[PDB]
């Protein structure tokens, strides 16, 4: 773990730093596009009414 | 390198490589069926290849040959089919009673359905030799025997009591399906039977019991294991383990169960019942709950 | 119908039922 | 018109060549297997 | 035709012995299906009940079909073959589906 | 590298419960053994049991609410209830009244997960004892037939009433009901092939069951020791059945012909189901087709009339 | 002490999870929001 | 001796509440009494 | 001693709540109470 | 010897018993003779 | 003792989330308050 | 030797024998010959 | 060598026989002889 | 530690997986929005 | 088995005689107020007539 | 590491293969293409 | 090597064979040819 | 390596064959081409 | 993992870095050919209106 | 593994490269095959109109 911030030493090790960085990043990402994918539907047609 | 059952080849107990012919050759001890103790000798004490022939293997392969040769005489002649998926072999009409007339149709159905018979009665009783002749139990012949009387239930105890012999079933390919299906209709709801419910409910619990089984002993028959794992994996799952006798005893029982509860379903509704609707009328009328309700929830 | 016949095919049956429950009576008896 | 039709040939006459011709060979290797030399306990001295 | 008979209809068809209160579905013969099923008299029975294979039709279809099949068979006693042939149910074969049509026309 | 203990004597979750084991007696007399012993829970199977168990009281507080909340009337109806599904009318729409089909769609929703999960857990439990996981790929031939019933059957059909009720006598009514819509499974051949893996799968049990228990008195159950030399139980069963029909197997190709059979049984019974209703719209006009349906111009009818 | 940490995360996750299901379920099924559908 | 203190506990209370519901269930449907709304 | 205090407490309580729902159910179903509609 | 006598015996009678009442139960069973109403 | 804590506070729970879910749904489906139209 | 006399004499009368059954049957069945009421 | 003898009779014998008689009941079945009434 | 890595992730993914294809059916078998011809 | 009675030694314990006092005590009691329902009762509405 | 780079591969492409079919096959069942007739 | 000679002549002529024989039937079941009346 | 030679070549031929069977079935059943009498 | 880079060695070994390049050129591939398959899609027949 | 390019030494044997090589040269035949086909079926009869 010598790539792991001192603050997550106990619970992170330092394969596992870079797949938990993968992850929010691709989280981070497809939120984003969630977001826009909404928002145009919602310009479609609304589904609230 | 030692050639184990399983198909291992392991480097090297009181094992050791035998060929087959040495087991083969030390078990024979021929005199020691069933026909010996009654006649005092078997006329049939020899092996014919693989197979052991006794007395009651002669009668079963007369019976064998006689009714396949009847069974296709009924099907290439009389009826000029050339297929064996449209074959129809019908018993004699129901007006004609409980005799039997060679000049009249269906004849040979007769002559085919008995001739089945004692093949079945006489690979029973071969069955029974050879597992006396090797110092076994009799639990095969009880199984066997099972179906065998499901076999007589059908073809000969439902045709008597109904008293007409037009009651027993073609022996068609794809045409005792018909049978089947017209049978199980004029008894509307044959799901309503109990004994039916019963035995199909043990034949779903036979087949999963052979999955979970043959799993089971495969998932560890080419691993260094203690011989505990298995007992440990059933034991964290459902928190229990019948253990290795236990299997195949509730193997047997529920196989056997199966087609006893068939049987007598099938020979209760061919006289003593007329509709399994009507059978559950008596529920809803017992004198607990046959005031409680109004309106639709009456009854 | 005839229910004497039928009553000696359901004997017939019944009786059929019988040699698994030997072999659960005998199962029983050994193994104390 | 003697003959099925196509989808009958596939699904009733395939499967069911399939099914005999693969208890055929199953049977013969299993009791291949099954008469080979291999460990076995003595049965002279087993009992 | 001929072959039924000749029989009339006439008051004690109907009456059976009673001047009113008339019971059309009574509760023994209400055993197992629902308590508040009546005939379906609003349809064209020539094609009225008819589900095999048809697609545009589900369970429910199915079942509504084997409320009015078992209405028949209780009227009568004679199973559900009395009508039909069980490996084909569409067939028209036994001759006394034809009368049943003509039945359910006149009810 | 497996302590056996260990993982039969842990605590806490990914431990076991129930520790001190139970004793039954007649079990242990009929069947020689009566240990009832610890279960495990792991964190697959408390999922299996929050999402199983929310399930059974959806569906048992609609049998309550049907009957009008009698409990004398939900004791007198209780095997002829059902929580059915939408109606023909809007196939697959989720937007239905919860008694006109909603509580039917959470309810099973919640069983499989329930059923996902269980296979989890003993995927991991198989993995984690040392043994192999053919279990886990039975199980999953089965979840196969379960999800063409339960899923994929009513997609592709447009309906959510191609599935059963949720009750003790819906699922014989949706059996009847789904042979007289496509004409008749008699000639379906998928319907025939599983019917000859599952006679087969029953016939085969018994010979196994009835062939061990014979030999039983020269230890021919333990199949754990059998498959490394073989005793004379083991060469009894083998010239018996050598004997009989002419050929026979070991006490290892026994086991794979049943797994077989079973997986078999599974997989046509789902294909069979899941072409029933797709291609095929009439069974019995394509047996016609395919020249598989016998000639029947004179029947006697006198048999099949009261 | 009687419970672990893992033990409380698990059932109050899952817990959640089919509460809010079950709610979002009943509320359209119930059909009056005017909501996804007229 | 030939039965314990707790079999014959366990069958005595069992004996007794299922009579006791049988026969409050009996005569609530027999209808005979004008209890619970007749 | 016969029976456990466990064992005991659990019947009790068992039985107990299941009565309860019992006669709750049947009052209510009843319909002679003019309670909840 | 290729059999023995007291096989030969068994056979011989045993087969001859099954013929005779094969021919009895076929004659009977044609109903050409007026034998026992038939 | 005859319990422990952790038996009390399982079962305690499931029976509390089990009559509230109960309640609920009974007066949902009784129509007598004009809930959820 | 290739094969056993017995063997040889037991298949030899097993064939004839079935072979004598199933002729008399069918001849008999075929009702060409006016034998047994006609 | 591959095949015995005993083999090669057994196979050679149960052939013909079979096919002896299927030749004979096809015959007898297509009417087209006049033959056995 | 609670929990593993791996335990968190595979949780996580099926639970958007299963997430994704129920809404999805959902807002599609609603008829609702004009996707595919109405 | 100090305090079971001489003629009840072999069959009871000392800890069994106190319940079963208990559970007979209970029967007595119940038993008194099924007579007392069942007068009530047959004052109220006769069941034979 | 957490996962091996096999299982990976595996479930990604079991997952795209099914994927593909289901969307191919409800495109097609939609009718709303004018393909394949 | 990867695979052996005798499954692959095994595989190919199992497969030749099936095909070979489908085929044949397919085209004399379709009616479109004039072949055997 | 994390594949054998042998896995992926059997898995990439038993796929391209159901995958061709399936397209061939598929295309031919639609009767949009008139091949082999329509 | 001598041709495996420095940041992801810990990761990967040397033969799965040859068949994970394989991998992402095969992804990207598809990834093109389908936007450009959708964008012919939408100009021959929308699907959303 | 003598013949194996330097490259794709630690994934390949020296008996599967010859194989690989020949399964190469039989999807490229049938690609070949295959796109000739479907523009022969075009230009037959047309399937997206
Ligand atoms: C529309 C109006 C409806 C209604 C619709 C709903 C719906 C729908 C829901 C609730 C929920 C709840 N309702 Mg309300 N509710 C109504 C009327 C009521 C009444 C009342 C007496 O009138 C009451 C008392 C309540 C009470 C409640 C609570 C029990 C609960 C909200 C608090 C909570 O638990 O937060 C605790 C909740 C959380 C801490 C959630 C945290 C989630 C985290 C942030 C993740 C979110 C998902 C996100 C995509 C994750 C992204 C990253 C990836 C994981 C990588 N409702 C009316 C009838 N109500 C909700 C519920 O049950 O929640 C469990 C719910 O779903
Ligand atoms: C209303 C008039 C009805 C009728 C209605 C009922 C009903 C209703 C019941 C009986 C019961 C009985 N009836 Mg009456 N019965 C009728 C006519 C008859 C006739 C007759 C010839 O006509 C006879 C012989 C009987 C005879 C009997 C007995 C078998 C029995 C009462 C004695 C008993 O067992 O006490 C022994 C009883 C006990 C020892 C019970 C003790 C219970 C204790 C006191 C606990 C009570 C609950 C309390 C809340 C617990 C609280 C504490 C917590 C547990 C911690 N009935 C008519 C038709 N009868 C009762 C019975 O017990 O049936 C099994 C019963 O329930
Ligand atoms: C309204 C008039 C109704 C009727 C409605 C009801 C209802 C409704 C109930 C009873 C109950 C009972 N009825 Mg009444 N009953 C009627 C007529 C009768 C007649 C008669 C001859 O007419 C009789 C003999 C009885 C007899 C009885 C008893 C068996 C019992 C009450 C005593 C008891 O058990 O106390 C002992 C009870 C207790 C010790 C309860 C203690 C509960 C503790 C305090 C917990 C309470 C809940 C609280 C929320 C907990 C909170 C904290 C959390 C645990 C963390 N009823 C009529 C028809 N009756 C009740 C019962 O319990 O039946 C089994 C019951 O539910
Ligand atoms: C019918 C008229 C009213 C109505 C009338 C009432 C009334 C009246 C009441 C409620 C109450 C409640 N109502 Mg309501 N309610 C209505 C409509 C709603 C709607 C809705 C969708 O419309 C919702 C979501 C709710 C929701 C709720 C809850 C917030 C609450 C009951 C909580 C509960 O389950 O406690 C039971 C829960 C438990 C026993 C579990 C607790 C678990 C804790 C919180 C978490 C940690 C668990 C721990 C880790 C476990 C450890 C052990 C494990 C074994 C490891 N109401 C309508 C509008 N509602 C009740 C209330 O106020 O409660 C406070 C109440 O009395
Ligand atoms: C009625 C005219 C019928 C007909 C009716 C029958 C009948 C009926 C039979 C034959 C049989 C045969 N038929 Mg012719 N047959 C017909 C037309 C033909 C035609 C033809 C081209 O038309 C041919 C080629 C044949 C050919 C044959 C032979 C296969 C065979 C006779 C020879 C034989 O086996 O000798 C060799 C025979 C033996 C060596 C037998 C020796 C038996 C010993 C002597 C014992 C006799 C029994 C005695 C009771 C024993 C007592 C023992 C006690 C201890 C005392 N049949 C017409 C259609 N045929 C017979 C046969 O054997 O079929 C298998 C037979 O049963
Ligand atoms: C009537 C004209 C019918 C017809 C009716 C039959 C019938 C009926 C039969 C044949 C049989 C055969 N047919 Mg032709 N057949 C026809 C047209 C043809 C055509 C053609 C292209 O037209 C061909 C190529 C053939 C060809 C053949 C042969 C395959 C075969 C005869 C030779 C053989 O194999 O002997 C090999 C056989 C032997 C060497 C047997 C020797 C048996 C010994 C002599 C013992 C006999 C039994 C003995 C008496 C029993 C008692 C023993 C005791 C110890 C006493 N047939 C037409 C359509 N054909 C026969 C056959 O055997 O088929 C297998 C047969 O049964
Ligand atoms: C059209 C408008 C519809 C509707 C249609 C949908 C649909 C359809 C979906 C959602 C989804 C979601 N909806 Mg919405 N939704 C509506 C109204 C709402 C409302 C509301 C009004 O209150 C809310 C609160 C939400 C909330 C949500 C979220 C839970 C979620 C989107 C964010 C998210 O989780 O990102 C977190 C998501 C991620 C981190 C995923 C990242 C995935 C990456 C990008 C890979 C994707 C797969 C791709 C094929 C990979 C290709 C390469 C290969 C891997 C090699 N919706 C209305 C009714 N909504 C989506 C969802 O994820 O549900 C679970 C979803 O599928
Ligand atoms: C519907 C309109 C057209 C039509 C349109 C097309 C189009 C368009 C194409 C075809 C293609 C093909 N068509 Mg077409 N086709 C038509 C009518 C027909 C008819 C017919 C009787 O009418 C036939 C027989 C065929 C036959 C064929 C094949 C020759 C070919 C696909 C082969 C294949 O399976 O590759 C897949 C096979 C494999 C992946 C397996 C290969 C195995 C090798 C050969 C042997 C390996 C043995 C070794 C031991 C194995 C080792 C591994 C083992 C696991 C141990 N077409 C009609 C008229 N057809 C395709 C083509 O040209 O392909 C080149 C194509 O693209
Ligand atoms: C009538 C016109 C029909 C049609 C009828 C048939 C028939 C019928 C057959 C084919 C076959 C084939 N068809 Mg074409 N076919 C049609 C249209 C097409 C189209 C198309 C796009 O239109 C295509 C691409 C094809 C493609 C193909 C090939 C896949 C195949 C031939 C090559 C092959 O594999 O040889 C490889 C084959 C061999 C190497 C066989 C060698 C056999 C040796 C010589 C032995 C022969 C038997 C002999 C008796 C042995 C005797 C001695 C003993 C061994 C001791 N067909 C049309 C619709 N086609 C044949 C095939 O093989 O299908 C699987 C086949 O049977
Ligand atoms: C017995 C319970 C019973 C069953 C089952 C049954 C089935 C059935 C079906 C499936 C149909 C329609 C199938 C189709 O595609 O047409 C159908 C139709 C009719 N039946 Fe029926 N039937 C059962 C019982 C009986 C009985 C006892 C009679 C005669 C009184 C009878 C008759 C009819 C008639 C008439 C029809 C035609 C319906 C119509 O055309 O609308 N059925 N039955
Ligand atoms: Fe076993």
């Amino acid at each position: 773990n010598d790539l792991v911030p001192d603050q997550w030493k106990p619970l992170f090790n330092n394969a596992q730093w870079l797949v938990h960085d993968i992850v929010v990043k691709t989280i981070y990402g497809g939120l984003i596009i969630a977001v826009i994918a909404h928002v145009l539907c919602w310009a479609w047609t609304p589904w609230i009414r | 390198a030692l050639p184990l059952p399983s198909g291992e080849t392991l480097p090297a107990a009181s094992a050791e490589v035998i060929p087959f012919s040495i087991i083969e050759e030390f078990y024979k001890r021929p005199g020691k069926t069933l026909a010996a103790r009654f006649f005092g000798v078997d006329p049939f004490d020899f092996w014919i290849g693989r197979f052991y022939v006794g007395l009651f293997g002669a009668i079963s392969i007369i019976g064998i040959i006689l009714g396949v040769a009847f069974y296709l005489y009924e099907g290439v002649v009389n009826e000029g089919t050339l297929n064996i998926l449209a074959m129809r072999i019908e018993p004699p009409p129901v007006s004609q009673g409980l005799n039997v007339d060679p000049a009249q149709p269906g004849f040979f159905w007769f002559l085919t359905m008995v001739a089945a018979t004692i093949a079945f009665v006489g690979w029973l009783l071969r069955q029974i030799d050879i597992s006396l002749k090797l110092d076994m139990g009799m639990e095969v012949p009880i199984a066997f025997g099972a179906v065998v009387s499901s076999w007589i239930t059908l073809q000969w105890l439902r045709p008597i009591a109904m008293g007409a012999w037009g009651h027993g079933f073609p022996l068609g390919i794809t045409h005792h399906l018909d049978w089947v299906s017209n049978i199980g209709y004029q008894y509307y709801n044959f799901f309503y039977n109990p004994f039916h419910a019963i035995g199909i409910t043990l034949l779903f619990a036979s087949t999963l019991f052979l999955h979970m089984h043959g799993s089971a002993v495969l998932s560890e028959a080419k691993r260094n294991i203690s011989d505990q794992n298995i007992h440990v994996f059933w034991r964290n799952i459902l928190g229990y383990s019948i253990g290795e006798i236990g299997i195949h005893r509730v193997a047997f029982w529920t196989g056997a169960a199966s087609v006893l509860f068939s049987n007598l379903c099938i020979f209760l509704s061919g006289t003593f019942v007329k509709d399994w609707n009507a059978f559950w009328g008596f529920w809803d009328k017992m004198p607990i709950w046959n005031g409680v309700g109004q309106g639709a929830l009456v009854a | 119908m005839n229910w004497i016949v039928a009553t000696f095919m359901l004997m017939f049956v019944l009786v059929a039922f019988l040699p698994l429950v030997v072999s659960l009576a005998y199962t029983w008896v050994t193994n104390p | 018109s003697p003959w099925p039709v196509w989808s009958g040939y596939a699904l009733c006459f395939v499967p069911l060549a399939a099914v005999i011709l693969g208890f055929i060979i199953a049977a013969r290797f299993t009791d291949k297997q099954a008469t080979s030399a291999y460990l076995r306990l003595d049965p002279a001295k087993a009992n | 035709p001929a072959s039924v008979g000749g029989y009339q209809i006439t008051c004690a068809t109907c009456h059976n012995g009673k001047a009113a209160g008339l019971e059309p579905y009574p509760i023994e013969i209400m055993n197992t299906l629902p308590n508040d099923w009546r005939l379906p008299l609003e349809l064209d029975y020539p094609g009225g009940l008819v589900v095999t294979g048809r697609k545009d039709v589900s369970n429910h279809e199915v079942e509504q079909n084997q409320f009015a099949m078992y209405h028949m068979n209780v009227s009568m006693g004679q199973g559900c073959t009395f009508c039909h042939n069980a490996r084909y149910f569409p067939s028209y074969e036994i001759a006394q589906k034809n009368h049943s049509i003509i039945m359910l026309q006149m009810t | 590298p497996i302590d056996l203990h260990d993982e039969e004597y842990r605590d806490g979750l990914e431990g076991t419960i129930a520790k001190p084991p139970g004793h039954v007696g007649w079990m242990q007399r009929l069947l020689g053994e009566g240990q009832v012993g610890p279960i495990y829970v792991g964190l697959w199977g408390v999922i299996s049991f929050i999402t199983f168990f929310a399930s059974a009281f959806i569906i048992l507080v609609d049998y309550g609410r049907q009957v009008g909340w009698n409990p004398i009337i939900y004791l007198r109806e209780f095997w002829n209830l059902a929580v059915y599904p939408p109606p023909t009318e809007y196939g697959l729409s989720w937007n239905v009244p919860w008694d006109k089909g909603g509580a039917w769609l959470a309810a099973t929703f919640f069983l499989h997960i329930s059923v996902l999960t269980w296979w989890a857990r003993l995927y991991t439990r198989a993995k984690a004892t040392g043994v192999g996981t053919q279990l886990a790929w039975g199980f999953a031939s089965a979840l196969s037939l379960y999800f063409v019933i339960y899923l994929f059957h009513p997609l592709a059909l447009g309906n959510w009433s191609a599935a059963p009720g949720h009750g003790f006598r819906a699922i014989l009514d949706w059996t009847n009901y789904v042979s007289i819509h496509w004409g008749n499974f008699y000639y379906n051949p998928f319907h025939m092939l599983s019917i000859f893996f599952l006679l087969g799968s029953t016939l085969l049990l018994a010979m196994h069951g009835a062939t061990i228990v014979a030999t039983s008195k020269w230890k021919s159950e333990m199949e754990f020791t059998e498959m490394m030399a073989e005793g004379p139980g083991t060469q009894r069963a083998q010239l018996f059945w050598r004997w009989v029909m002419g050929w026979n197997a070991n006490s290892y190709n026994i086991h794979i012909w049943a797994w077989w059979f079973a997986a078999f049984t599974a997989i046509t019974g789902a294909i069979g189901l899941f072409l029933s209703g797709t291609l095929v719209p009439d069974w019995y006009a394509w047996g016609e087709t395919a020249k598989i349906v016998a000639p029947w111009p004179n029947p006697d009818w006198a048999q099949y009339v009261f | 002490r009687p419970f672990e940490f893992r033990t409380s995360v698990v059932v109050s996750t899952l817990l959640g999870l089919v509460m809010a299901l079950l709610i979002h379920f009943v509320v359209l099924s119930s059909g009056a929001f005017n909501w996804l559908r007229a």
